[PDB]
DNA sequence: GGTTGGTGTGGTTGG
């Protein structure tokens, strides 16, 4: 289904305050 | 959660609060994995050394919450449990091996901007995301410091996964493949941990491939909270997925 | 207060 996609974030193309820190850790 | 910050509204819509009916008491966190199933840590339900053995009628879950103690009228939803399933090989005698339980809700919960399931990983997602140095995210309403302090809203902290030899050397408790550890090393110059009261809450990771949040871990145990040279331990969700799938398939 | 703080021409929501 749409598991793991947040109505107030991914669904509105908004990022939360600290998810980029997670994205950066893969780099 | 130690050294975290207040969650944003809707930041963790799979977050679940496990509540004892009476006395009324916050027991643990938990996470929503579908409209009918909630995952948590086994020791939140069954821990004989602390005289703890809850069945369905002892408990309720609260979903969609942000405030720790205020009833959030028109936002949060309360669910009774039809049935609890504890992993049959859950080892409470020794090291909390297989620290995992499922709780089936009596009725599906309606989803909202505040209430939405997290994904469980498949083998590929687990292989690619669960590596040392990659960061995930832990949420909860548990203690803000070791006691030896309760937050007013849901707390969040991001923490790196730790190499297994480092996890194993940090503790004399026997670590198994059903666990992983996360947290900064003493001289990494950042801090943060789960703490008592955070058990059952999710360690989640956002996939850079499809932009979804996956629950890789369950807050399980530690020694103190946020100590230098200690790490928080988490139930390894993907490692126990055959059991999760077995319970959902047979009992839904 | 209330299944609930401390303030709302509410809020993550009425009166
Ligand atoms: C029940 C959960 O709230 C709690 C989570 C602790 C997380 N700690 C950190 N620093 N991330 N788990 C517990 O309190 C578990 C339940 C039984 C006791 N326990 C411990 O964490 C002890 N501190 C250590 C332990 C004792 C026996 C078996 C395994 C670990
Ligand atoms: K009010
Ligand atoms: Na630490």
């Amino acid at each position: 289904a749409d598991c793991g996609l947040r109505p107030l974030f991914e669904k509105k193309s908004l990022e939360d305050k600290t998810e980029r820190e997670l994205l950066e850790s893969y780099i | 959660i130690v050294e975290g910050s207040d969650a944003e509204i809707g930041m963790s819509p799979w977050q679940v609060m496990l509540f004892r009916k009476s006395p009324q008491e916050l027991l643990c966190g938990a996470s929503l994995i579908s409209d009918r199933w909630v995952l948590t840590a086994a020791h939140c339900l069954l821990y004989p050394p602390w005289d703890k053995n809850f069945t369905e009628n002892d408990l309720l879950v609260r979903i969609g919450k942000h405030s720790r103690t205020r009833y959030e009228r028109n936002i949060e939803k309360i669910s009774m449990l039809e049935k609890i399933y504890i992993h049959p090989r859950y080892n409470w005698r020794e090291n909390l091996d297989r620290d995992i339980a499922l709780m089936k809700l009596k009725k599906p919960v309606a989803f909202s901007d505040y209430i939405h399931p997290v994904c469980l990983p498949d083998r590929e997602t687990a292989a690619s995301l669960l590596q040392a140095g990659y960061k995930g995210r832990v949420t909860g309403w548990g203690n803000l410091k070791e006691t030896w302090g309760q937050p007013s809203v849901l707390q969040v902290v991001n923490l790196p996964i730790v190499e297994r030899p480092v996890c194993k050397d940090s503790t004399r408790i026997r670590i198994t493949d059903n666990m992983f550890c996360a947290g900064y090393k003493p001289d990494e110059g950042k801090r943060g941990d789960a703490c008592e009261g955070d058990s059952g809450g999710p360690f989640v990771m956002k996939s850079p491939f499809n932009n979804r949040w996956y629950q890789m871990g369950i807050v399980s145990w530690g020694e103190g909270c946020d100590r230098d040279g200690k790490y928080g331990f988490y139930t390894h969700v993907f490692r126990l997925k055959k059991w999760i799938q077995k319970v959902i398939d047979q009992f839904g």
